[PDB]
């Protein structure tokens, strides 16, 4: 009775989420460079969000935040390219901080 | 020490430079081989010829091909390939046939260790395309063991000298199929008009089948 | 007289067992799934030679079949462990700068080598000139990322083959595995995936080196008496 | 004198052949390991070709029966104001809770779709779930 | 065989095609 | 290469492999066949492969 991969994939939250556009997710800030926040939200790629002007000091490494997802991976095929160009990061909008 | 080197082409190439004008260099093609299946070729470039020789022969030993030989004297099957615009048609031959091939092919075959083969070169006769095509064709040949393993059948050799005796040359290492190979009443294989014209006694050339020195 | 017994009891004995180092206990399809190893790039980035390893596309995002990853990873870890047991030089290569520090530390901790920096032309094919005529090259190159920073295959993949060095490589859905000796389909981007790979190879290498000392020590004690 | 023709065969085939020919005096340290535990595919160079005409990749889209319920749920009720926590491997969203109740009621013999969807919303409201219709 | 395997069907999340402001008007 | 499909048909070896040598009585042989239909497939291959051998002999 060993769970199969097909079963793990069916019941994974990322599978159950469906399309990512306009989905609220919880992220975690793992790296900060000046006012650029690198936030992981459980996907393949992190998103990069600018530090909000209000309560900017509350956003630190490890801070959990609320995001509105737009794309799990930013990619596009441009004129003459044989494959899609990827920036290796997700597109998301930082809404604020998650609190209990 | 076991490898011998042979020159295939020595060419004076020229480039134009702003200051010195027409500048002279040497392009050399050499082939190396030990006579036991291991052989390779390399281009050499230099201003002096002896430096081109050194570069070509020393580089070629790092780019060796291994060439499979049937009974260590000929190729496993007829090889017909085109490399760019150079066509090379090679035929498996029995012992004593010798190397009846383009002089450059003779040189390369002695380095590989092939004693009996016929080859015909058609189209562009370029030494580098001929050498590169030759090694491609010879490297990509299927041995009898590979054929037996691929089809899970015995490879049986029939010789007119040995009459109807069936000589198994290769047997599959894995299980042996029980279903005979389908016998297509008429094969849809492409034929070369030169081979057909010759087998019908229609190829009349004063230059074919001429007496030549042992090669 | 004594060499044939040495090579037979030490070098040839591990090669008679399917899992001599028990590397299957190091991972599971669940452990790989939790590390997000199944997550691949978007379908528009798919490399043709990766289709056989792709479970499917979930809303234009390719999913890597972890059933295959588990079998490929088993072979790669097993090969890596055997090469460490034989005291081979293992070189980790990756240009993903997010993990350069992590990978360089993993190599130092296991007693191996890392090259995460810009790869200069001829490090492998011209090593004797760059390092010296007696320089020993790596016996195994492990790619944690097979692509360079312009999304092309790392030059060492081609040059490792030229020098007849076997390569282990994590190959994402946009990578070319044709020349990688032991490819492992898996996510190369997520920190959880990359960290897992470093733990597995580090653990495989560390166990194999400890096993080599155990066997040698026993072979010597028994030899005297 | 290892061959550098990386596009001709594999490191194993090139090494095995040169060992037979006597070019390589000793086998490399990795050869015996490769022979005992070879990879699933022999690493031979191949040139990738673009597809033409009617050739298509064999990758299929991953869909599930519940995806139809999720598409309707998102249309009717939108994405829940509750935030997804993709770090928790056992996370259940409002949509997943709707899908599980929708599946339970279907197994009770109900087969109509428009009726099986309205009864599911009522059950959750009874349990205290907030379902704000988008329109 | 296995119940958790994916099933073949059409995209359920596919958005309706966009229309011009005059679509369906004379 | 030799033009056409099954260029073996245009070789003297193939044409001499016909085993049908008609008796002196036979003066004319008409072949009525259909270009399409699964039941006329053998007659099409007969026209394609064997009519040349019959005429040669
Ligand atoms: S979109 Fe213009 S007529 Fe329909
Ligand atoms: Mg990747």
């Amino acid at each position: 009775n060993v769970e199969s991969f097909a079963s793990m994939l069916r019941h994974s939250p990322l599978t159950q989420m469906g399309p990512a556009k306009d989905k609220l997710v919880i992220g975690r800030i793992f790296h900060i460079v000046e006012n650029d926040l690198y936030i992981d939200f459980g996907g393949k790629f992190h998103c990069v969000c600018r530090r909000p002007e209000v309560d900017g000091e509350k956003y630190q490494k490890g801070t959990r935040v609320r995001l509105r997802l737009l794309d799990l991976e930013l990619t596009s095929r441009f004129l003459g390219a044989t494959t899609d160009t990827t920036v290796l990061e997700a597109n998301a909008v930082l809404l604020g901080i998650q609190e209990s | 020490e076991d490898f011998d080197t042979r020159i295939l082409e020595v060419r004076n190439v020229f480039t134009m430079t702003a200051k010195e004008g027409r500048k002279k260099s040497i392009r050399v093609l050499v082939a190396v081989g030990n006579g036991k299946g291991a052989a390779g070729f390399s281009i050499g470039k230099a201003t002096d010829r002896m430096d081109a020789f050194r570069k070509a022969k020393n580089r070629a030993v790092h780019h060796l091909h291994y060439i499979e030989r049937y009974e260590d004297h000929t190729i496993f099957h007829d090889i017909s390939l085109r490399f760019k615009r150079t066509h090379i048609k090679m035929k498996k031959q029995p012992k004593g046939y010798g190397l009846r091939c383009h002089r450059a092919i003779i040189t390369i075959c002695r380095l590989i260790g092939i004693k009996d083969m016929y080859a015909k070169v058609s189209g562009s006769i370029n030494m580098l395309s001929l050498t590169q095509g030759l090694f491609r064709g010879l490297s990509r040949q299927e041995t009898h063991q590979q054929l037996a393993d691929k089809k899970g059948l015995h490879v049986v050799e029939i010789r007119e000298e040995c009459g109807p005796l069936p000589i198994v040359v290769a047997s599959p290492r894995g299980p042996l199929r029980k279903d005979p190979e389908p016998e297509d009443e008429v094969p849809d294989v492409k034929l070369d008009w030169e081979d057909v014209k010759t087998a019908q006694g229609m190829k009349r050339s004063v230059w074919s089948n001429l007496k030549r020195a042992a090669t | 007289e004594d060499s044939t017994d040495f090579n037979d009891k030490i070098l040839n004995e591990p090669l008679k067992h399917s899992d001599f180092f028990n590397v299957k206990e190091l991972f599971s399809v669940r452990s790989l799934f939790d590390a997000r190893v199944h997550l691949g790039h978007k379908a528009g980035c798919r490399h043709r030679f990766m289709e056989p390893y792709i479970f499917g596309s979930r809303l234009d995002h390719d999913i890597i079949d972890l059933e295959q990853t588990a079998t490929h990873l088993q072979l790669a870890l097993n090969f890596t462990a055997h090469m460490a047991y034989r005291k081979g030089i293992i070189l980790f290569i990756s240009r993903n700068r997010q993990f350069s520090y992590l990978i360089e530390n993993m190599a130092r901790d296991c007693g191996e080598y890392a090259h995460t920096r810009y790869f200069r032309g001829g490090m492998l094919t011209n090593a004797r000139l760059l390092f010296g005529p007696t320089v020993r090259l790596p016996d195994l190159i492990i790619f944690l990322h097979t692509l360079n920073n312009i999304f092309e295959p790392h030059v060492a993949v081609r040059d490792a083959a030229k020098m007849n060095i076997p390569t282990v490589g994590i190959v994402d859905t946009n990578c070319n595995p044709c020349l990688i000796t032991y490819p492992v389909p898996g996510n190369d981007d997520s920190p959880l995936a990359v960290h897992l790979y470093c733990r597995l190879f580090q653990t495989a290498i560390t166990r194999a080196k400890e096993k080599r000392q155990q066997v040698e020590a026993l072979y010597r004690l028994q030899g005297q008496k | 004198a290892g061959s550098r023709l990386e596009t001709v065969g594999s490191i194993f085939s090139r090494t095995r052949d040169l060992v037979r020919a006597g070019v390589l005096k000793e086998k490399p340290l990795w050869f015996d390991v490769y022979d005992a535990f070879p990879p699933l595919r022999e690493p031979v160079f191949q040139r990738p070709r673009v597809r033409y005409g009617k050739a298509k990749a064999p990758i299929q889209d991953i869909w599930y029966h519940e995806d139809r319920i999720r598409a309707k749920f998102y249309s009717v009720y939108g994405s829940g104001q509750r935030a997804f926590d993709l770090f928790n491997p056992n996370f259940k969203s409002t949509c997943q809770r709707f899908v599980e109740k929708y599946t339970e009621l279907q197994k009770l013999g109900e087969t109509d779709e428009e009726k099986l969807f309205v009864e599911t919303g009522k059950a959750l409201l009874a349990e205290g779930v907030i379902l704000r219709r988008v329109g | 065989s296995n119940e958790d395997l994916p099933i073949s069907m059409e995209n359920p999340y596919k958005e309706p095609l966009k229309k011009c402001i005059l679509c369906g008007k004379h | 290469p030799m033009k056409g499909r099954f260029p073996i048909r245009r070789t003297l070896q193939y044409l001499s492999q016909g085993n049908v040598v008609f008796k002196d009585s036979v003066k004319v042989m008409t072949v009525n066949y259909n270009t399409h239909g699964e039941l006329g497939e053998g007659a099409r291959k007969f026209v394609f492969f064997n009519i040349p051998q019959i005429q040669y002999k």
